């Protein structure tokens, strides 16, 4: 269906956010923006747990799980199609760390 | 075999945005936030039931219905052969997460 | 030149000294150069119309519709001028000459004012009514040159239109239109329909040619990246600094380079 983000780097987000429509899986109309970096994105986990379980967005996105504060969806590894994710480095490189599914991937 | 494609994809990405910047400087901003010239997020997933056991085929942007472009930006072709790439490898990335943890 | 002389002499002397000067961090820099020009605050024409430039780039920013505002803050504030949705871009017209014929193409405010196609007519509308007003300086070598510059901007959005807004559907005539005396007339990169045969009709006008070269990166990007290496160029030909002229808005462009080049760096 979608994709919902709401917290990352943004970089790569952006530009892969939407070009000609979609709403950028409504994450400007619902959700929230791609952008982050100022506040914490322990309520980019409680979103997703929110509004990517609610069946609109498959997906999230983390950056690096250093201040991606992931470690509060650790227990989203559980029902993976909610909850699916993995850190890229988009100028911040991943750094394995407890976050949404870089556990039970690693793992 | 994608999680190998994965840092890789990040780097091919990284591209883009420094052919963003070269050629349109700084990006729309805002709402608009341009960069994108191609993978709109639109996808369609489905659960298929393999060796008796339903696995979710969540294929994301890139590998998804309802995909869209509009044109391409100075740095837009960049933004598709990098950023829309990386949508294509993170809709397997999916897939493939969730049909690894309901096997497992 | 001995009106220089006569007057205006400290002026021009703060404005080389300042050019001479300099040869997150672009937008610290664009402050800067913004609060010098204030503090400045003939070549004074000039360099209100890169400001009026700089600006109409801000007004479509404005005119359509988000922190807008704080978009708009973080911009230099002579490229976000204090003084300054149809309402917006009618507000916008008002001390700005370059917002109103962006107005005029963006019929339907900001939904004819889109980033994706339609803002780019609406800017080249703008930067059309901002090469005016720098035509309003009576001529000059520098108008010669903000004239060539104005035809690379030109062929640049020709080159870009029969790229990709042949999909968005932009009108041949219209995109012609919207590409833009020098600037006004380039039926030669419109000739040819097809992107690969346009390219190089684009790169055969005189601002792309001998500057472009190769352009691996260039004329083959969209938007108004084409003439990339004739705006190093324009650069460089402030470089010579040849006095008794007016060059600060050579000097705004060469500060507005040094920026670029410094963004372009980032870390290391």
């Amino acid at each position: 269906s979608a994709l919902i983000a709401m917290i990352a780097d943004e970089d790569t987000v952006t530009g892969f956010l939407l070009a000609g429509v979609g709403n950028v899986d409504l994450r400007r109309k619902t959700n929230y923006l791609i952008v982050d970096s100022k506040t914490t994105v322990k309520a980019i986990e409680d979103a997703f747990k929110e509004f990517t379980t609610k069946e609109d967005i498959a997906i999230v996105l983390i950056s690096q799980y250093v201040a991606n504060m992931i470690r509060f969806l650790v227990d989203s590894y559980n029902k993976p199609i909610p909850a699916i994710l993995e850190i890229p480095s988009k100028d911040h490189p991943y750094d394995p760390a407890h976050d949404s599914v870089l556990s039970r991937v690693k793992n | 075999t994608t999680k190998e494609s994965m840092g890789e994809v990040m780097k091919d990405s990284s591209f883009a945005l420094i052919e963003a910047k070269y050629v349109a400087g700084e990006n729309i901003k805002h709402i608009v936030l341009e960069n994108v010239q191609n993978a709109s997020i639109k996808v369609r997933s489905r659960q298929e039931n393999i060796a008796g056991v339903k696995i979710p085929k969540f294929e994301y942007f890139t590998d998804g219905e309802t995909k869209n472009d509009l044109t391409g930006l100075a740095r837009g072709g960049q933004q598709v052969q990098q950023c829309r790439a990386a949508y294509v490898k993170a809709i397997e990335l999916l897939v493939e997460l969730a049909s690894l943890q309901t096997s497992f | 030149a001995m009106t220089f002389n006569i007057h205006g002499g400290y002026l021009e002397a703060i404005v080389r000294g300042y050019r001479a000067g300099l040869l997150t961090i672009v937008e610290k820099c664009t402050l800067k150069l913004v609060d010098e020009y204030k503090h400045m605050l003939p070549l004074s024409t000039f360099l209100e119309y890169i400001t009026y430039g700089h600006m109409i780039d801000n007004v479509v920013l404005i005119v359509t519709g988000r922190d807008v505002q704080e978009l708009l803050e973080k911009c230099h504030p002579l490229g976000m001028f204090d003084s300054i949705m149809r309402e917006l871009y009618r507000l916008v017209l008002v001390d700005t000459p370059l917002a109103p014929y962006f107005s005029e193409c963006i019929t339907s405010e900001d939904l004819d004012d889109m980033n994706i196609e339609i803002m780019r007519n609406t800017l080249y509308k703008a930067y059309l009514e901002d090469f005016y007003k720098f035509c309003q300086k009576l001529g000059g070598a520098t108008a010669e040159i903000m004239s060539d510059l104005l035809a690379f901007e030109a062929d640049r959005r020709a080159v870009n239109i029969t790229i990709n807004s042949i999909g968005t559907e932009l009108t041949r005539d219209d995109r012609r239109k919207l590409y833009s005396l020098y600037p006004y007339g380039h039926e030669e990169l419109a000739v040819c329909e097809d992107i690969d045969q346009v390219r190089g009709v684009m790169e055969k006008y005189p601002p792309y040619q001998s500057i472009f070269s190769k352009l691996s990166y260039g004329e083959s990007q969209m938007l108004d990246k084409a003439f990339y290496e004739e705006e190093v160029k324009r650069l460089c030909l402030a470089f010579e600094q040849q006095f008794h002229y007016g060059v600060f808005f050579a000097y705004m462009r060469l500060r507005e380079q040094e920026i670029r080049n410094l963004m372009w760096i980032s870390e290391c």
